[PDB]
């Protein structure tokens, strides 16, 4: 059991250092807040 | 320089400070803008 547990922790470091889409849930929070701020400043150039 | 003053250029009016910029401008353009249509660099019409 102790050899199977140590081999499972080492597979997380190989999955996080190669696949960049594993943290896509945290990336969508930052990208949604950047589009809401860039739209608010770009609406100042309108004439209405 | 280094004082929040008023700007009265040939085609621009704003308020802010004026410090040294490390950018490079082309001779076929006067000022520069950011990604949100905000001015960040202006060229003196007298000296280059």
């Amino acid at each position: 059991i102790a050899n199977q547990f140590n081999s499972a922790i080492g597979k997380i470091q190989d999955s996080l250092s190669s696949t960049a889409s594993a943290l896509g849930k945290l990336q969508n929070v930052v990208n949604q807040n950047a589009q809401a701020l860039n739209t608010l400043v770009k609406q100042l150039s309108s004439n209405f | 320089k280094n004082k929040c003053v008023n700007f009265n250029f040939n085609g621009l009016t704003g308020t802010g400070v004026l410090t040294e910029s490390n950018k490079k401008f082309l001779p076929f353009q006067q000022f520069g803008r950011d990604i949100a249509d905000t001015t960040d660099a202006v060229r003196d019409p007298q000296t280059l």
